[PDB]
């Protein structure tokens, strides 16, 4: 989502 | 030489093991300014923030998601930053101005596999200049040299206050996928040496600004290769540069540089190939250009 992971 | 260690890791297939090690050994410094609430909308990713100790300060709210990587022994500084947001385009150019940068290297595309990775922060037509009213800057496309996998634009940045102007060179690499690698070392090193030749990296200028989507993965790869080649020349010894120690040194200044094990492998591939030029084979440069197919 809006996490780079 | 250094070609030893690479042939080895490839056979034993331990690249991811090496990469996982760096993640474990990498610095971990506080990111308090980046985590303030008033700065939530200034960060594109919630797990990617500048360390407090190396963050760029706007000369204004002074926060921008960008880090000064100051490689003391290589004697070069870079600013790595995220792809600007719709609301931080004025901050980005404010930063470029206040830090006296001459070049911007952009390694992502605005549109990347359906995902929006970046705002259109520079003008695409000479006649439609951009005006950033929060920071009092005006930005104008002057000319552009389009090549097959990259484009160099010449821009004019005007400080609407003092009315002074500067020329900024924008180097846009268009064929480097997120979490992926360039097509070949030649196409990468050809790009890198284009940037080098422009003088944008010269120390009489401020640090070059390098960004991708988060400013850590592809940006990290670009900056590690350039620095390793710098240390090769300064130390005057190719097999002396240890890519791992250099990358950990860069990671004292910004988290997460180099995003995949393959990007680390390519980093080795690029430094190894680049040593041909450092060792004296100055003409391998022309080889890279022809190999890169930059024409048509």
């Amino acid at each position: 989502h809006e996490y780079y992971r | 030489e250094m070609e030893k260690e690479f042939e080895q890791i490839d056979k034993s297939g331990s690249w991811a093991a090496i990469y996982q090690d760096i993640r474990h050994e990498a610095s971990d410094f506080p990111c308090r300014v980046a985590k303030l609430p008033k700065n939530k909308n200034r960060n594109r990713y919630r797990d990617v923030s500048p360390f407090d100790h190396s963050r760029i300060k706007l000369h204004q709210n002074d926060y921008i998601n960008a880090s000064l990587i100051k490689m003391e022994e290589a004697q070069r500084s870079y600013i790595l930053t995220q792809g600007p947001l719709p609301n931080t385009c004025g901050h980005f150019w404010e930063m470029v101005w206040e830090q006296k940068s001459r070049g911007v290297v952009m390694l992502n595309r605005v549109m990347e596999k359906g995902s929006l990775k970046c705002a259109q922060y520079w003008p695409q037509k000479e006649e439609k200049e951009m005006i950033f009213e929060d920071t009092n800057l005006k930005l104008t496309l002057i000319s552009e040299d389009i090549k097959s996998y990259y484009t160099v634009r010449q821009l004019e940045l005007e400080n609407l206050t003092t009315q002074e102007t500067r020329e900024i060179l924008h180097f846009h690499y268009t064929t480097w996928p997120a979490f992926g690698v360039p097509e070949s070392p030649a196409s990468f090193l050809n790009f890198l040496f284009k940037v080098r030749e422009s003088g944008s990296l010269s120390p009489e200028h401020g640090p070059v600004v390098v960004h991708c989507s988060a400013g850590i993965g592809r940006s990290g790869t670009f900056c590690l290769a350039d620095t390793c080649l710098l240390l090769m020349d300064k130390r005057k010894d190719p097999s002396s540069v240890d890519i791992k120690k250099v990358l950990l040194e860069m990671r004292k200044f910004r988290m997460g540089l180099i995003a995949t094990a393959d990007q680390l492998r390519f980093s080795y591939l690029a430094v190894i190939e680049g040593a041909k030029f450092i060792m004296g084979d100055s003409s391998v440069q022309d080889q890279w250009k022809e190999l890169s197919h930059e024409d048509l």
